[PDB]
DNA sequence: CGTACTTTGGTAAAGCTAACCTAAGTCAC
DNA sequence: GTGACTTAGGTTAGCTTTACCAAAGTACG
């Protein structure tokens, strides 16, 4: 299943890219548990975190810290579990 | 407000499983905002039915019949995001919550019948691949 | 199984007044396939959330809020036959189950999105016309008559217009229709008939079949 | 099966034997049907119209009229229906 | 009022052969004091459940296994009378109202610890055979 | 099954009166072995009969009205016990699950009849008081202790003196007290626990058997 | 001390069959 | 014109499972 275990085995999520020290990264997946928070998504098209579109990810140091991005149309502050769900290629 | 509650089980440990996350009774109640018993006592009724079992650490299974219901719902999911979002036009913010009832009415006859319309999606409008396109035999 | 009991038995109810039958709770029985304590218990459950009120005749009348709801599920059932016969390209005789599930899951907001996407649609593929377009924010029918009773009145060649909820219920029956050509918008000769709850004879482009008295009572046509 | 098909044949019911022409008769059995009207059985048990005593059917002409029965110790008017189930030995 | 409606069905039924009247549907209306729409589906149910079968001309005829539990009600209902007169000294005019109750909740057990304490009776004290003693064994 | 519904659940809540449990709903469904809401919309449905009344802490009373239909089962219950082993002589296992049934088709004329044949009885072969002796027309127990707390204070030899209806509807178990010669008005050991829901040993005259915590809590003793 | 789950006793909604009723109509003789 | 039964639409009682709740306790790391 390309879903829980993916073909393409570069695909890393945004707070383990963030803990390993940020990077340029694609937007391929965000999880049916960030979609469930209309305003947040809404935040996530704005600012252009969107699949298709690349990203900056910030580098963070220890657990439970926000995850900072910056889109093509500005930055946003991810949650470790809304982070978490968003998967990226590097 | 579920629709159907065994459905949302379900696929709830299948996001879970997507995002890498144990899938404990405790994060079901997290998720679909349902208390502790509630949950033991629907997760208990799901493994009596045999959808599911309880490991040692605790942690849920899906069985053959259980993967083989969650694909299902999942895949309904996908498609009805994809005709709300390319053919319908309803706001990109807006699309998971009907998708999250619409995955629990729709016939496998009109998803074979999206999948012709939508051009033979392999992904959703948020990049999750569709499962279970096999079974519909597309 | 019915999705949502409540607007199922608020729709089945509006079905009623839609075919000139009295609503009273063996109706609902009947149709949704429910012992006659079950419908008793729902409706006095109804009742009680104001949605309707048993008359002395045991008549059931919707209330302002029952009638609002009511109309709610009957305009999204509609949207969605139109969609999954306009756009998605679902058989005739599958629409209606399917648009028997969905009435109960469409938020407002789709509907709103269906009626730019359909071009502002007036009737369901069976010809029934939509209602509450108005809630959203978006014909003299005094002359159709029912199969049934123009049979009785010595019958004739007629133009078909609507086919009931009731009638699409019945996948197997809606592919007989389709096949002989008994469709809105069709011809037919409906042969002449002197006896009550006797099955009507109609003649399509493409053959001829029997209808049942409550069949044909369900079909309305212009003459 | 001696309750619907008595093995004593000479088993007769009162009423058949007053539209015969009467006779003195032992009372033998006295049915379900009669035993539900509590007022009867006390006026069936004060006359001696009880199993193991003799009675004396008065002779009686149609149906529908009610058979008069003498007892050890008075007598009483049977309706038919009471009369057909209560049945003797001549 | 009649503690068990299938019972008292059966062995009015019984009844009205014992005393050579036609069992119709009619006779039960009018001695269990019930409307006729009432017994009609009552019967019908009996007759699904192989109890009896409504013949050509409408009299009512018991099966195997209605005429089993006929003679189990009336041979309880016999015994039950036996003991409420020659034990217990219940007045002989109400006795049957008290058997027609007790014939519904009375074991095998117990009808069979009559028969030794009443001393094989072979009638009730109404002089009606007690049927049935062949099946408990006595 | 319960034969009379309402008059099971009236001596259920009696029962639990004897036996010093709480009266909860949640007793009814495990021991009658209903579900839940049957025994809500049951007890709903007699105190809408003004026969109980459901307190703040959810515990059942049983009105005045109440009372009196639960006493008057609850002496048919036990004159049919006398009768069934003194008079008829049905094996003393059987006795209870005869009586459960008998206790809702006798009449208080046959009650009267019964107290002269028996000799105005006052306990049931179970060693239990019959009440309601004084509607018909007809000692200290305050120094009783249960099996249970008995053990949990020390155990020690006691006199059996009642076995509460819960113990009675199980036959096989009611076959083993008999046989170790755990009666009433027979001597017993009962051996010393430390902690509850721990299973008590006793000791008859003709051997001994262990006890539930349920069941222990059920029998009482004068030590 | 926090996390996960259990025990205990509830709840409302949504279904069932058995067993009763009345009013009105049919049906054979 | 009855006596017998049916049609049509109820009712109450007495059951069920599903799917929710909160308070308090347990098991464990
Ligand atoms: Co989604
Ligand atoms: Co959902
Ligand atoms: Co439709
Ligand atoms: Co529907
Ligand atoms: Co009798
Ligand atoms: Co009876
Ligand atoms: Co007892
Ligand atoms: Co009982």
């Amino acid at each position: 299943g390309d879903s829980v275990e993916p073909v393409d085995t570069d695909l890393r999520r945004v707070d383990e890219v963030a803990r390993s020290g940020g990077g340029r990264a694609l937007v391929c997946r965000i999880a049916e548990h960030v979609q469930l928070d209309p305003d947040l998504m809404s935040e996530l098209k704005k600012v252009g975190v969107v699949p298709g579109n690349e990203i900056d990810i910030v580098a963070v140091a220890g657990v439970n810290k926000p995850i900072q991005v910056q889109g093509s149309e500005g930055g946003t502050q991810l949650q470790p579990g809304i982070a978490h769900a968003v998967m990226v290629r590097v | 407000d579920l629709i159907d509650t065994t459905e949302m089980y379900l696929r709830t440990i299948y996001d879970l499983e997507e995002e890498g996350v144990v899938p404990l009774r405790a994060r079901i109640a997290e998720r679909l905002e349902q208390s502790g018993p509630t949950v033991s006592q629907t997760v208990a009724r799901m493994e009596r039915d045999g959808l599911l079992t309880v490991a040692e650490d605790r942690h849920l299974e899906l069985t053959k019949a259980g993967r083989a219901r969650a694909i299902s719902v999942m895949r309904k999911h996908r498609l009805a995001e994809r005709l709300l979002v390319d053919v319908i036009g309803l706001e990109w913010e807006q699309v998971h919550l009907e998708a999250c009832r619409w995955e629990h009415v729709m016939s496998e006859a009109v998803e074979r019948k999206l999948v012709k319309l939508l051009g033979n999606p392999t992904t959703s409008p948020y990049g999750n691949p569709i499962p279970g396109l096999d079974e519909l035999g597309v | 199984d019915l999705i949502d009991t409540t607007e199922m038995y608020l729709r089945t109810i509006y079905d009623l007044e839609e075919e000139g039958v009295v609503p009273l709770r063996a109706r609902i029985a009947e149709r949704l396939e429910q012992s006659g304590p079950t419908v008793s218990q729902t409706v006095a459950r109804m009742e009680r959330d104001g949605l309707l009120t048993v008359a002395e005749d045991r008549h059931l009348e919707l209330t302002k809020a029952g009638r609002a709801r009511a109309i709610s599920v009957m305009r999204k059932h509609r949207l969605a036959e139109r969609l999954l016969v306009d756009v998605i390209g679902l058989e005739w005789e599958q629409v209606h189950l399917e648009a028997c599930r969905w009435e109960h899951v469409m938020s407002e907001a789709v509907e709103r999105k269906l009626v730019k996407l359909l071009g502002n649609p007036t009737t369901s593929p069976y010809g029934n016309p939509i209602p509450g377009l108005d809630e959203l924010g978006v014909p003299v029918d005094t002359d159709l008559r029912r199969v049934d009773e123009v049979a009785r009145s010595g019958g004739g060649r007629a133009l078909v217009c609507r086919i009931a909820e009731h009638v699409q219920l019945d996948p197997d029956l809606m592919s007989e229709l389709k096949k002989v050509g008994v469709v809105p918008g069709n011809e037919i000769d409906i042969v002449a008939v002197a006896g009550v709850n006797k099955p009507i004879q109609v003649q399509g482009s493409e053959g001829g079949t029997q209808l049942q008295p409550g069949i044909a009572h369900a079909v309305m046509v212009r003459v």
